[PDB]
RNA sequence: GGAAACCAUUUUUAUCGCAUUGGUUUGAACCGGGUAAAAGUCGUAACAAGGUAGCUGUAGGUGAACCUGCAGCUGGAUCAUCG
RNA sequence: GCUGCGGUUAAAAAGCUCGUAGUUGGAUCUAGGUUUACCUUGAAUAAAUCAGAGUGCUCAAUACAAGCGCUUGCUUGAAUAGCAUCAUGGAAUAAUGAAAUUAAUGGUUAAGAGGGACAA
RNA sequence: UACCUGAUUGAUUCUGUCAGCGCGAUAUGCUCAAGUAAAAGAUUAAGCCAUGCAUGCGAUUCAUUGAAAUUGCGUACGGCUCAUUAGAGCAGAUAUCACCUUAUCCGGGAUGGAUAACUGCGGAAAUACUGGAGCUAAUACAUGCACCCCAGCGGGGUGCAAUUAUUAGUGUUGACUCUGAAUAAAGCAGUUUACUGUCAGCUGACUCUAUCCGGAAAGGGUGUCUGCCCUUUCAACUAGAUGGUAGUUUAUUGGACUACCAUGGUUGUUACGGGUAACGGAGAAUAAGGGUUCGACUCCGGAGAGGGAGCCUUAGAAACGGCUACCACGUCCAAGGAAGGCAGCAGGCGCGAAAC
């Protein structure tokens, strides 16, 4: 069926190459994954050496990263922004290595707060709900409340982050091969890098 | 002269391979069309089937006719001339007979004074036309 | 200047994000070099620079390993590679003499070597499968 | 081939076995594990050729499934197991006990032994890594793995293990001075001191190496295999004491 | 929740049709070349200054060999001829 | 026909000249009292065949056997040689590179090679 | 044994071939006292095949020692042939810091329900075809039996492997994004012996089966450098073509494929095209030296199983003594259907000079 063989090309000076054998099953391809957003859908493939492989059809969440804050939770997968290969596959929604789409902050917040007792470019103006008090006024002895102010010595965040999480939609990144590895494990957008494809992304939605 | 020097390996082994080509020999054996115009196709045995028996006037200052028969080749349908060796074997030779026939010795070209007779009959009617001409057998 | 593509690039193997780093307000960019060895000393433009190439020497994921090879630079049309000629002598023993052959090596040439010009001896090192034709890096400009 | 080979045939098989050319159209091919293929010798072999202990393969196997031969203190079945170099074969029953060595050619003899000899054999380190669990491990060239190493112990030294302990006892360096063995090349079986190396970088090495007689020759690391320090062996070497002697010598020696 | 038939689509793609193209072989009225063949017809071209010295290139003509014009060569029938 | 052919008349010198690729290229650097190319020696180099020791399978092709004591045994032979890569040494031969606070500061000669100038 | 001899002339010396002369391969004539080794349908028709064989053997035994069946293992080795094939394939050296693995080695890791034989009911002309019904077994099927976070009283997590992101540097290699130590998640389906016969004296010791991780070994996929037939009545060739970036696929690298981009890449040091009565090598014949020719064939590497293509199972196949479809050609039919692949051994027809 598919093949990577390197024959059946032009030889580097442009000659017809001989075909030596007939197709070898070691050396085959397969149908793309092209994965998308929905309900989680994954199969399983036999590969060679008895080892199996996940390829994703339909991903919603991915278990994302973020590098400064040393943090990896569970956000989902919201919509899909910019593609440097094809911008087809923006209109579509393909989860593809390198792929730049939004998550929610909501994971990411939850765990700044539970971990630095301090807020997230939380609201000017909106009481934090129960659940939130329930991790952020919450009261316990000092030897407790040391190491949380030990752990806000260290804990300024970036404008353009905080304007993304205030938005409440974080620009990422996919790191992983969704037809590869299953999942849409993705780093989130920091810095330069984050500057760059936001100017991207609006250069083109501007054309 | 010949070109000497040290570097000059390239310009001898071409001009040598070039020169080849003017070797009767060498074309003979590497023209490529040998099989197609050779009547045994590189063998040197062939079946075939009579069709007539001729006369040839033999060369000067020979005078005599030579009996040969015109023969047709199984594996490719090939009419050729063979001779018929020994004393009054052509007698032997029956129209529509099947021969073994093989060279008549100097690889395609005609022998002694049988003007374009290149080929000889070996067996006739599967016996050995030696064993037809010394009595050892008979005509089937 | 660095980033001119449709993408971002960097190194993988940098955390261009530390919480050190950025709480300080350090510029200074980690930069990785693999020391590529076999004696090979890595040119100033590879241990300081700001191109990003993923099949550098010491600014990507090429290890040298293999055979290193010498060469003249023929011609520098294509984008960071390069093809190498090189001539040797083939001997005939019928002859007992030689003549002259030649082979074509296309090889990748990094942006550290900005001083490239056909005409200029060049080492080249094996490297992995890096294009269709592309098996070797540019190591050292002999000139 | 689609896949891997079970077979091996006589003439491919490797020279140093001396099988007979009209002898049969395989060679019994030994089976993955300590030793390879070309640097070992099958059990079924031994005991048809070296020892006469049998007349046929059939019987040949019969004596193998009695359970009575021992490989390095393990009782094997297996007449297609790999006994390589430096490999102690102990037949209980007749008390009788060998270890592997190279003749003076290259070929494999029966070397007899006594018990305090077959308690014990060396080890060549092919590598040192660290396993999970941060528990540091070397390999030697036959596969033996050993956990909790001495540190010291680093890559082509020699190293004394104990059948009856499983265990390392002593540790011999690869340095100036050592009575060093040559398992490969042209100098198979030849037993020298080692000298000076020269080093290169992205090659094999290259050992120069005087045996006894004051002959010089030199290998690649790979053949090079420490037997012992200074100039004593660490095990019994067969008649001959690891020296080459030329055809002239050879005719001499015959008469 | 697992799932068979079936439906749609994507891909690998046998195979079949025209169409183009390459290579090998081959029939053919008739029109020509070469060769061979003991004793066919016409002449005499060449070998002697071969009876117009021969030959090369070129052009024309004639039953045929060949002849003629122009320029060359000696492989000529002159190693030479008197200032 | 490289070793190793022939070209006046036997087959064979292009009508003649210019010219790119190719081939080939003058002499000259320690005689005395950095790169290459090349040569030497080693490393890595499956057998079977070829060359090559021994052995009355009755000889030999072959084969790789066998040969002594005496019974519960000892010794055996089954050898030896046969582009590219790497390294060591050699520095003739053939290419190739260097310079246009002190010191001799740094350019070989000018071919019975070649080019150009001048004279009449 | 570094060799020549006859033939152009009335005669002579040359040039030059023809012929003779030695070996070897294949075929064949005549003839052949008995014995020993011993090649042998390669050449053309990788043409077609009747008939027989060539792959079958621990756990599960209420049949009569072990039948049948279910599992497990193997059938990817071995054997045959040389059609294709001219940066293919092979030889030597060499990478795989770009990869994948059963068998064999070393280290670390006494739970329920259904299904056959068996009983019986049956269908079809015909298969090594099978549906129901009643059981009924398992190494089959299933189920598994010191640091981090909150709070230093106490609660949890941490096996291996693995995705992503991050931290420091317990070991090497020439060099490592390599291996170890950690940190944050999350799914991931993989694994940490419900196995057989047991024996010795609550204590022990086996044989066996199953089973992941790390390293070997063996095997394979790819990459690099050098060499390897003829042809100019083939001189220019190439458009996924040469390269860059981002992806996808794969075991992995890679225009292997996709999107965008640039105009590149080979060549008289012979590119490109064409031919081969071309599998490459180890080698064979001849043979002063230098060579010329060949090599289907017992070993190594490659390819194929009538021609193509696509796949299942698996550690390993694009398998064909496995399947699926098309084409060519057959076989049995009760005309509704069912089948086949000897370039395995032995034989048969054809083809032939040519082979049991």
């Amino acid at each position: 069926g598919i093949s990577r063989d390197s024959w059946h090309k032009r030889y580097k000076t442009g000659a017809t190459q001989p075909v030596p054998h007939k197709k070898r099953k070691f050396e085959l391809g397969r149908p793309a994954a092209n994965t998308k957003i929905g309900a989680h859908r994954v199969r399983l493939v036999r590969t060679r050496g008895g080892n199996e492989k996940y390829r994703a059809l339909r991903l919603d969440s991915g278990n994302f990263s973020w590098a400064s804050e040393q943090t990896t939770r569970k956000t989902r997968i919201v919509d899909t922004m910019y593609n440097a290969t094809n911008n087809e596959l923006v209109r579509t929604k393909t989860l593809v290595k390198g792929a730049i789409i939004s998550v929610d902050a909501a994971p990411f917040r939850q765990w700044y707060e539970a971990h630095y007792a301090l807020p997230l470019a939380r609201k000017k103006n909106a009481k934090l709900s129960e659940e939130d008090n329930a991790i952020l006024n919450k009261k316990r002895s000092h030897h407790t409340m040391k190491k949380y102010t030990e752990r806000q010595k260290t804990a300024a965040v970036d404008a353009l982050l905080i304007e993304q999480f205030n938005t409440g939609r974080l620009l990422a990144r996919i790191s992983s091969s969704p037809g590869q590895v299953g999942q849409a494990n993705g780093y989130i957008l920091e810095g330069k890098e984050l500057d760059f494809y936001l100017r991207k992304i609006r250069a083109k939605k501007a054309k | 002269g010949k070109p000497k020097g040290l570097c000059t390996a390239r310009k001898l082994k071409t001009h040598r391979q070039e020169q080849r080509w003017n070797d009767k020999r060498y074309k003979k054996a590497h023209i490529g069309t040998r099989w197609k115009s050779n009547p045994f196709g590189g063998a040197s045995h062939a079946k075939g089937i009579v069709l007539e028996k001729i006369g040839v006037e033999a060369k000067q200052p020979n005078s005599a006719i030579r009996k040969c028969v015109r023969v047709q080749l199984i594996k490719n349908g090939k009419k050729i001339t063979a001779f018929v060796p020994n004393d009054g074997c052509l007698n032997f030779v029956e129209e529509n007979d099947e021969v073994l026939v093989s060279g008549f010795g100097r690889s395609g070209h005609a022998v002694g004074d049988i003007p374009g007779v290149r080929f000889k009959i070996v067996k006739v009617a599967n016996t050995s036309l030696i064993a037809l001409f010394k009595g050892k057998k008979e005509r089937p | 200047s660095e980033q001119t593509e449709r993408a971002f690039l960097k190194q993988p193997t940098v955390n261009l994000n530390n919480k050190a780093r950025i709480l300080a307000g350090s510029k200074k960019t980690p930069r990785y070099i693999r020391e590529v060895g076999l004696g090979f000393k890595a040119p100033r433009d590879a241990v300081e620079g700001t191109y990003i190439d993923k099949k550098c020497p010491w600014a990507g994921n090429v290890p040298i390993r293999g055979m290193i090879l010498t060469g003249v630079v023929l011609k520098n049309k294509m984008t960071r590679t390069i093809v190498v000629r090189r001539d040797y002598l083939h001997y005939i023993k019928k002859y007992r003499r030689y003549e002259k052959r030649h082979k074509n090596v296309p090889a990748h040439c990094s942006p550290a070597f900005r001083d490239i010009h056909p005409g200029d001896l060049v080492t080249i090192g094996e490297c992995r499968p890096l294009s269709k034709t592309v098996r070797f890096n540019v190591l050292k400009v002999n000139k | 081939m689609r896949g891997p080979k079970k077979h091996l045939k006589r003439l491919a098989a490797p020279s140093h076995w001396m099988l007979d050319k009209l002898g049969g159209v395989f060679a019994v091919r030994p089976n993955p594990g300590p030793h390879k293929l070309r640097e070992s010798l099958p059990l079924s072999l031994f005991l048809r050729n070296r020892l006469k202990y049998a007349l046929n393969y059939t019987e040949a196997k019969k004596i193998l499934t009695q359970r009575v031969v021992r490989v390095d203190g393990k009782v094997r079945t297996c007449h297609k197991f790999p006994t390589g170099f430096m490999d102690v074969v102990a037949i209980e029953r007749t008390n009788e006990y060998f270890r592997m060595l190279y003749d003076t050619k290259g070929r494999y003899v029966v070397h007899r032994i006594q018990a305090a000899e077959a308690d014990f054999k060396l080890c060549k380190v092919k590598s040192v890594r660290t396993v999970n669990k941060g528990v540091p491990v070397l390999t030697t060239t036959d596969g033996r793995t050993i956990r909790y190493p001495d540190p010291h112990v680093k890559v082509n030294d020699t190293i004394v293990f104990n059948i009856s302990t499983q265990k390392i006892t002593d540790s011999v360096k690869f340095e100036p001075g050592n009575l060093a063995y040559v398992t490969g090349g042209r100098n198979v079986g030849r037993v020298g001191i080692i000298g000076h190396r020269e080093r290169l970088p992205g090659a094999s090495d290259i050992i120069h190496i005087k045996d006894s007689a004051g002959h010089s020759f030199a290998t690649r690391i790979s053949n090079v295999f420490v037997i012992g320090k200074g100039n004593k062996a660490l095990v019994s070497l067969p008649t001959g004491a690891g020296i080459r002697l030329s055809i002239a010598e050879e005719r001499d020696k015959r008469m």
